[PDB]
């Protein structure tokens, strides 16, 4: 199947109680790799999957130095971002980064991404194209020249269609266990009366890989889009997934009720109902 | 480098 | 410019009492990333307590998975207990074990 490589850095800082503390986390698909800290006691990219690990001390130490070269960049991306929105320095904020690439079955690049946030607000994002920018506001726009000036997102490109994709595939190799495995969702419909005439039915499914899934509840063959109660998709901390999906029926209409699972570890869609 | 190495100020 | 976490309370495996487990709270959707989460066994804060890596959603909002390992009894009850910039007093989710 196809699969993404992601990076997520989160640089808040924390006037009065030190220097902004910079995290770093990469993803395969939804399977967590490395991360960095620097608040750990010892800051350095860190394996976080088993199939990373054999890589060496050349890999880590650039890892290592990258993260800590990146963690003073944000720092001061948090001073630049306070005089750009004209804000006082006793309040604490918060720069999202995520960029990384999507690759198809073939390993070819689909698309990269390179987005960034400040206190939760889009601020600027790469566009598809890479090679222009999407400025959120006038204050992005700043940054925007700057990077132009820079030819940043020329840069970017090279690594997204260059590194970011080889190091991808290698990874799905050394991983190929794992990160080439979907597991699909073991199902099942709980029935709980709610009064004498409604009863919640309940379709779940537990322990998929990966997190991507469609619960639909259906009455009568029609979707119940806007009367399902859909809870969001959970981790379960052993690699897999949880969700599940709700509806309050009529006391008799049962099996008028239908529940519908895709997921990529499926090969053909489920139809479940109450037994 | 796996992560990108191009961080470039805001 | 700030948003409530979502709060799931839930096990690894479905529960079956005297067989070990793992308890789950899932916090997600919240903005800023500074949260305080315990997990409670009969009203009392579990010290063996890990969490996953500050990881964030599409929309920018963090999630957190905080779990620990236990083997459920019909005896003792857990719950989950969330604070947030955002919530003005500690919010408490009981696991609901019949699902």
């Amino acid at each position: 199947g196809s699969h993404s490589m992601r990076y997520f850095y989160t640089a808040m800082s924390r006037p009065g109680r030190g220097e902004p503390r910079f995290i770093a986390v990469g993803y395969v698909d939804d399977t967590q790799f490395v991360r960095f800290d620097s608040d750990a006691a010892s800051p350095r990219m860190a394996p976080r999957a088993p199939w990373i690990e054999q890589e060496g001390p050349e890999y880590w130490d650039g890892e290592t130095r990258n993260m800590k070269a990146s963690a003073q960049t944000y720092r001061e991306n948090l001073r630049i971002a306070l005089r750009y929105y004209n804000q006082s320095e006793a309040g604490s904020h918060i720069i999202q980064v995520m960029y990384g690439c999507d690759v198809g079955p073939d390993g070819r690049l689909l698309r990269g991404h390179d987005q960034s946030a400040y206190d939760g607000k889009d601020y600027i994002a790469l566009n598809e194209d890479l090679s222009s920018w999407t400025a959120a506001d006038t204050a992005a726009q700043i940054t925007q020249r700057k990077w132009e000036a820079a030819r940043v997102a020329e840069q970017l490109r090279a690594y997204l269609e260059g590194l970011c994709v080889e190091w991808l595939r290698r990874y799905l190799e050394n991983g190929k266990e794992t990160l080439q495995r979907a597991d699909p969702p073991k199902t099942h419909v709980t029935h709980h009366p709610i009064s004498d005439h409604e009863a919640t039915l309940r379709c779940w499914a537990l322990g998929f890989y990966p997190a991507e899934i469609t619960l639909t509840w259906q009455r009568d063959g029609e979707d119940q889009t806007q009367d399902t109660e859909l809870v969001e998709t959970r981790p379960a901390g052993d690699r897999t997934f949880q969700k599940w999906a709700a509806v309050v029926v009529p006391s008799g209409e049962e099996q008028r009720y239908t529940c519908h699972v895709q997921h990529e570890g499926l090969p053909k869609p489920l139809t479940l109902r109450w037994e | 480098t796996s992560t990108t190495s191009v961080a470039s100020s805001w | 410019i700030q948003r409530t976490p979502k709060i799931q309370v839930y096990s690894r495996h479905p529960a079956e009492n005297g067989k070990s487990n793992f308890l789950n709270c899932y916090v997600s959707g919240f903005h800023p990333s500074d949260i305080e989460v315990d997990l409670l066994k009969n009203g009392e804060r579990i010290e063996k307590v890990e969490h996953s890596d500050l990881s964030f959603s599409k929309d920018w909002s963090f999630y957190l998975l905080y779990y620990t390992e236990f083997t459920p009894t019909e005896k003792d009850e857990y719950a989950c207990r969330v604070n947030h910039v955002t919530l003005s007093q500690p919010k408490i989710v009981k696991w609901d074990r019949d699902m």
